[PDB]
């Protein structure tokens, strides 16, 4: 119950609605423009009716000496529009505002920066923010779910991202801040018509949360029986996905021309000459689809078939049953029965820390406890008549079997995969 | 029918040599 101490507002999904489960009974009014789902996610758009109003229980008591409280929530911010970089970088918009008599707090966003602002009764202001890079090949934050926690005490305001301290601002100068006014969740500013934000698990505490307490809540809220996709949403059966490899982030799978194997190519990247932004393309390579062996949620330990689309037909990923080396090239072919190929894969999650990566274990039989190997990427010698050249191939490897047991789990292992479905928050026009 | 068999052969050559 550690992560339930001092909680004074806990918004949770219930019957197609959002309700305060803090135990203090705050009134919550979600207007028709807010999209909600049973995974506790809610979307704020640019529509005028896309808003939530929370009226706090006025009997709640706050620290009278100094501002001693914390706010936490998960958020997913869409990628910038390539042809709208300037507005992205410059236009700041409020997403959550709690003001009373011109005093209070607010959470706002300017491009790739998330901002926390406090205004005391004298009108004095202070802010602290977290900005993520927008020039990396692959970002851990753009359009992906991440955990935010802001804490305030007598001396400073801190921002923790995914359980870790990222920013701090001294606020010893700030005097009384009125924090019990109405909370308005709504995009406010000069925003594009297509702008939107997803949020989840919004909570407020009347105390400064410790780093230990914050890291703990991160893990508890990251926990689920099901696997997640690249953006952090639940992984699904019967859904098209591109594949990403954590150990070779700039690599993607492509069916080799005239050969039933998967070769690994290099991800292309942003063309247009904008020194402000850089990224590698995500929607490339073969389109895969996970099928249940037996639209659902793919859970750890499930037995599946990893299929993909090859010219108007659904194909499948197989492993030869008798390769004699440590690792071998996977066989990518039509769906059919065979004596010499395994097609059953058990999807796993070996990491004990929050992750969006999963592993693919080929099984002889669902029943047999025998382990054939894990799917990964390996460099194969393609020695040609002239001289020997090498090339990476989509493979099965027995070497990962032992490595995945080492603790702490190695996040960079080549057997770590992520699934990327097309998402409205990530657009990559040529 | 199943040319799955022909492919199986292109596979074996791809790994063999």
């Amino acid at each position: 119950s550690e992560i339930l101490n001092n909680i004074i507002l806990n918004l949770r999904y219930k019957d197609n609605n959002l309700i305060d489960l803090s135990g203090y009974g705050a009134k919550v009014e979600v207007y028709d423009g807010v999209e909600l789902n049973d995974k506790n996610q809610f979307k704020l758009t640019s529509s005028a009716n896309s808003k939530i109003r929370v009226t706090q229980n006025q009997n709640i008591i706050f620290n009278s000496v100094f501002l001693d409280f914390s706010v936490s929530f998960w958020i997913r911010i869409p990628k910038y529009k390539n042809d709208g970089i300037q507005n992205y970088i410059h236009n700041e918009y409020t997403i959550i505002n709690c003001m009373k008599n011109n005093s209070g707090w607010k959470i706002s966003i300017r491009g790739n920066r998330i901002i926390w602002t406090l205004i005391d009764i004298n009108g004095k202001t202070k802010s602290v923010f977290f900005e993520y890079n927008i020039r990396e090949d692959i970002s851990e934050y753009i359009n992906r779910w991440f955990f935010v926690t802001i804490t305030n005490n007598l001396n400073n305001a801190k921002i923790y991202i995914n359980g870790k301290l990222e920013s701090n601002t001294d606020i010893k100068d700030i005097r009384e801040v009125i924090a019990n006014g109405e909370i308005i969740f709504k995009l406010d500013g000069d925003i594009d018509r297509t702008q939107f934000i997803w949020m989840k698990y919004f909570s407020i505490f009347n105390t400064e949360l410790s780093q230990s307490n914050i890291e703990e809540r991160y893990k508890i809220q990251s926990y689920s029986e099901y696997l997640k996709d690249f953006w952090g949403n639940p992984l699904m059966y019967n859904k098209e996905y591109y594949m990403f490899n954590a150990g070779n982030k700039n690599s993607y799978i492509k069916l080799k021309k005239d050969s039933p194997v998967g070769e690994i190519l290099t991800r292309s990247k942003y063309n247009q000459n904008s020194k402000y932004i850089n990224y590698r393309d995500l929607y490339i390579g073969e389109k895969f689809i996970i099928r249940r062996k037996s639209d659902d949620i793919v859970r750890k330990e499930d037995y599946i078939y990893l299929d993909f689309f090859n010219l108007n037909q659904e194909w499948r990923v197989y492993t030869y049953k008798y390769f004699k080396k440590e690792e071998e090239k996977l066989f990518l072919a039509p769906i059919s029965d065979s004596d010499e190929f395994y097609n059953t894969i058990q999807i796993k999650e070996y990491d004990e820390q929050p992750t969006y990566s999963c592993q693919l274990l080929f099984k002889k039989d669902e029943e047999s406890t025998d382990e054939i190997g894990l799917i990964g990427i390996h460099r194969f010698y393609e020695s040609g008549i002239v001289f020997e050249e090498y090339k990476d191939y989509f493979c099965i490897s027995k070497w990962y079997l032992k490595e995945v047991k080492r603790k702490p789990y190695n996040l960079k292992l080549g057997c770590n995969w992520q699934f990327i479905p097309k998402d409205e928050g990530w657009t990559e026009p040529p | 029918e199943d040319m799955f068999a022909k492919l199986k052969d292109k596979f074996f050559n791809e790994i063999n040599k």
